[PDB]
């Protein structure tokens, strides 16, 4: 575990695209969306939605729930090799798809609806969840040890009228799995306190811009708050899923999280979707109940519209940004890894960063200035004793599939 | 900072289906946006977003975007749709919204018709005032655009003129004028003076000479 | 029906100063980014300067960054420009204009588009004083017909008007649409088509009048001698 900790405005960062080994296939009005990557262990779990036509209007023709081995292609790159691959047969059904690794199978939450996406149709939206396991290694003659899809019936909400899996991956402690999830509870019901809402130097906020901007809008009937969903394999029976809320402190809308293995340790991301938004990252002091212990992070933020555009700080009533986490690679110096997308309002422009709480070591652009890019899911791992992390970038071909790519980069011992 | 390209001119005759453009470089990799300005009006949005189409606005009007070009085509084209057409972008690289510099589309109500020019040199009267001033007056032209060029016996002038828009007459013609603001010394230090109007491809010149 | 209705705008010489207002109904204000573009004369639209919902941020263009001030009262639904110490370039029809885009999305591929415009408000930077015109002759001397007539030249501000023989002549006059000079004058001519058999037997005046100055002249059109 040694990286450079000095500043450099010189390019010691070499990405290698390293798609090759994914079947992602490129035709004409072809569009592959709501991506997922997770890698543990030497393992990984991949995602995407095949539609044809329209990116976020088209027709679904193909969801696919893939793992696999993480290994050495070759030239000391690391690569995604997929071994187990599983289908579903309805793929317009399938949403949120958020995959956690245990002991030799990797578990992939979705959520199941006939509505869309349930974010955007929260009332309209039955809850229905379900979880399929696949190998990592297959066996011939197995039964169901290769694939296993299982309905979830028994769920406990606590306070929350609906729950689901929001976010790429989980992490599993002992044997317990954790999602990142997200809890629908109606806005007549959310205790909040507008005196909490820190407006003390923001001259054009509200005490209310908080409370009103944790639903997808003012008048919402759901406000979104994140979580976890614990699943306890230990127990055994029928199957029961836990919805574990986050706590208040920084408290912001429910959005796409991640809690990931890091160094030892529990760590999480949640995407800033709303007016909080510098980079919500940190350890995690409790599972359960969840508390974060987020970094006072001061150089990442994300893109998003014109009333809380990128660097944003002051409560509005908001819904607006992406997706883009970081890894934290080095506890002691509390140095992460991770995709931003370098641009003030447009998803565009995106850049690998090695970076601490208040400053940016050393980075590198990961295409063009003008590049369309939306969701970025980094995450990092050891190849032999050489620190590297693996980058899902959204980008859009002006020539042609826009499809996610992968990028592999080594991150230097020294300087 | 970031720069729209719109070609200047384009025309159709009713009913005939209409193509404009919006060029900059690597434009897919924006969301463009498209206004109707007709004369002495506020501009309106007909397209936004590249493609969608906002309420109230004829499905005839589609946009498209692609590589280094956004295109504006409308078909079923109409006398009402007779305006300025301008594309307009975010440029994330500035924080900046861009326009296009504009497309005039002319559908066309009317035959081709040349334009009638008079050109009067300076009077006495203003001779002794210590200035000159050669007009140029151009009338009864369709379509509604001219060019014009003054000349200074054979050889090109282009400081002192002033040209005019050209405005539509009772008779649902066109009309324009040109002022060349000369010195008394640059007056009658030429032999002749031209006023030459280019409307369709055809050029009307006119011309006068101070020694009467 | 969303209305946006501008005012505030006029004459001012350069280094001046005008606040714009925008008066805005049919939506809910302070939930929409608000933004002014200008238009100079035979010239395409320019984005001046916008403004987010609540005004906690405002964006300029570099050509107006410094010079004007973007703000905007909530309670009022009124948008404000306070353009300070103008130049003969900010000469335009300036447009109140709202984010067109309603609905609920993460991420907007085009983040800034307008719908609707208002009618916009006309601010005009110039250093023209009030000026009476001076009147020339265009003497006649093209198939059996001559052409003359009167030159109205630099005036301030428009308009004038132009008869011909206390308006018994109206057959044949053609009164052009007047040009704005480098001095911010205007000029205009307006010609009469006469068959030349009448030009030894019926005398040509024409009159100009500009009301802003109270300038009234008369002008005898006759054929020169050479
Ligand atoms: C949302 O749910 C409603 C059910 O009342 C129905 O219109 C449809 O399933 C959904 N609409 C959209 C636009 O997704
Ligand atoms: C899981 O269940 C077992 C009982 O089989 C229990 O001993 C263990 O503490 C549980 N773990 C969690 C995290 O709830
Ligand atoms: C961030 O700052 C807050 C307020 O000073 C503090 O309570 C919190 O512990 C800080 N977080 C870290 C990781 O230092
Ligand atoms: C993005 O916004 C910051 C302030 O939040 C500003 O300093 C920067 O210039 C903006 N970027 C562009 C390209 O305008
Ligand atoms: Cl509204
Ligand atoms: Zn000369």
């Amino acid at each position: 575990n040694q990286i450079c900790l000095q500043k450099t405005t010189s390019t010691i960062l070499k990405p290698r695209l390293i798609s090759y080994t994914l079947p992602i296939n490129t035709r004409e009005g072809v569009c592959i969306t709501d991506p997922l990557l997770a890698v543990d262990n030497g393992f990984f779990a991949y995602s995407h939605l095949e539609k044809i036509g329209s990116c976020t209007r088209g027709i679904a023709k193909q969801r696919i729930i893939g793992v696999g081995e993480v290994l050495d292609r070759g030239d000391k790159v690391p690569s995604m090799f997929m071994t187990n691959v599983w289908t579903p047969p309805n793929p317009s059904t399938i949403h949120h798809c958020s995959s956690t690794y245990h002991e030799d199978f990797y578990y992939t939450l979705c959520a199941v609806s006939h509505v869309g996406d349930p974010i955007l149709n929260s009332t309209s939206w039955t809850e229905s969840l379900s979880l399929i396991r696949l190998a990592v290694r297959p066996k011939s003659d197995s039964g169901d040890y290769n694939q296993k899809y299982i309905a979830i019936t028994k769920v406990e909400r606590g306070k929350y009228d609906k729950v689901m899996p929001y976010g790429p991956s989980g992490i599993k402690q002992g044997d317990t799995l954790y999602f990142p999830a997200v809890g629908f509870l109606p806005r007549t019901e959310f205790q909040y306190n507008d005196s909490n809402c820190p407006i003390i130097h923001c001259k054009y906020s509200k005490a209310e811009n908080c409370r009103l901007s944790m639903g997808v809008n003012s008048k919402s009937h759901y406000i979104l708050r994140s979580g976890l969903l614990k699943y306890n394999l230990s127990l055994g029976g029928d199957i029961i899923l836990q919805f574990i809320e986050i706590a208040d402190n920084r408290l912001t809308i429910g959005s796409p999280s991640k809690i990931y293995n890091s160094l030892g340790q529990p760590v999480f991301y949640q995407a800033s979707y709303s007016w909080d938004t510098m980079i919500k990252l940190g350890d995690v002091d409790t599972v359960d109940p969840l508390r974060v212990q987020w970094r006072n992070n001061s150089v990442i933020s994300r893109p998003g519209q014109s009333q809380c555009p990128r660097f944003n700080v002051c409560p509005e009533v908001c819904w607006e940004g992406t997706y883009n986490d970081a890894f934290l690679i080095d506890r002691l110096n509390w140095v992460s890894a991770g995709v931003y997308l370098n641009s003030n309002q447009t998803a565009e422009n995106p850049v690998f960063a090695v970076f601490k709480d208040n400053e940016i070591l050393y980075q590198v652009p990961l295409a063009e200035d003008d590049t369309n890019a939306q969701k970025t899911i980094t995450d990092c791992f050891l190849l032999e004793n050489v620190i590297w992390c693996i980058s899902l970038v959204e980008i859009y071909d002006t020539g042609d599939v826009i499809r996610p790519k992968l990028f592999a980069v080594k991150i230097p011992a020294q300087c | 900072s970031y720069v729209l390209t719109q070609p200047p001119s384009v025309s159709v005759a009713p009913g005939q289906t209409a193509r404009i453009s919006c060029g900059g470089n690597n434009i897919g990799n924006k969301g463009v946006h498209w206004y109707q300005q007709k004369p002495g009006q506020a501009p309106v949005v007909v397209v936004y977003d590249d493609s969608d189409r906002p309420s109230g606005i004829p499905e005839r009007f589609s946009g498209s975007n692609s590589g280094n070009t956004a295109t504006l085509t409308i078909s079923r084209v109409e006398a009402g749709d007779e305006a300025d057409y301008y594309c307009q972008v975010w440029d994330s690289s500035s924080d900046h919204v861009v326009f296009g510099g504009g497309t005039k589309l002319t559908v066309l109500g009317q035959p081709k018709a040349n334009p009638t020019v008079t050109l009067f040199p300076p009077s006495s009267e203003e001779l002794q005032a210590n200035k000159a001033t050669l007009v140029c007056l151009i009338s009864d032209f369709y379509p509604g655009a001219v060019t014009v060029a003054w000349k200074a016996d054979g050889s090109p002038v282009k400081a002192g003129v002033e040209t005019t828009k050209p405005s539509k007459q009772s008779n649902n013609k066109y009309a324009a004028s040109s002022y060349l603001s000369l010195t008394p010394e640059q007056w009658k230090s030429h032999r002749s003076y031209s006023c030459q109007v280019t409307h369709e491809g055809s050029t009307v010149e006119k011309t006068v000479a101070p020694t009467e | 029906e969303v209305q946006l209705l501008e005012s505030g705008g006029g004459l001012i010489q350069p280094g001046g100063s005008l606040r714009l207002s925008c008066a805005a109904s049919g939506f809910t204000f302070s939930r929409f980014t608000m933004s002014w573009v200008r238009q100079p004369p035979g010239k395409g639209p320019e984005w001046v300067s916008g403004i987010s919902g609540s005004g906690g941020h405002t964006y300029y263009a570099d050509s107006v960054k410094g010079r004007f001030t973007i703000s905007r009262d909530n309670s009022k639904n009124t948008l404000y420009l306070q353009m300070n110490s103008l130049k003969a370039e900010d000469t335009a029809v300036y447009y109140c204009a709202k984010d067109g885009f309603v609905g609920q999305q993460l991420m907007r591929r085009g983040p800034w588009w307008f719908d609707p415009w208002g009618q916009g408000t006309l601010v005009t930077v110039s250093s023209a004083s009030t000026k009476g015109p001076s009147v020339f002759p265009l003497a006649p001397s093209s198939g059996g017909t001559a052409a003359l007539g009167c030159l109205v030249k630099d005036y301030f501000p428009e308009p004038v008007t132009v008869s011909w023989n206390s308006g018994a002549l109206t057959s044949g006059v053609h009164t052009f649409p007047a040009v704005l000079q480098s001095s911010g004058l205007y000029s205009l001519s307006s010609v009469v088509t006469v068959p030349s058999s009448s030009l030894g037997t019926q005398t040509y005046i024409c009159n100009v009048n500009h009301k802003p100055s109270n300038t009234k002249v008369d002008k005898k059109v006759e054929p020169k001698s050479c």
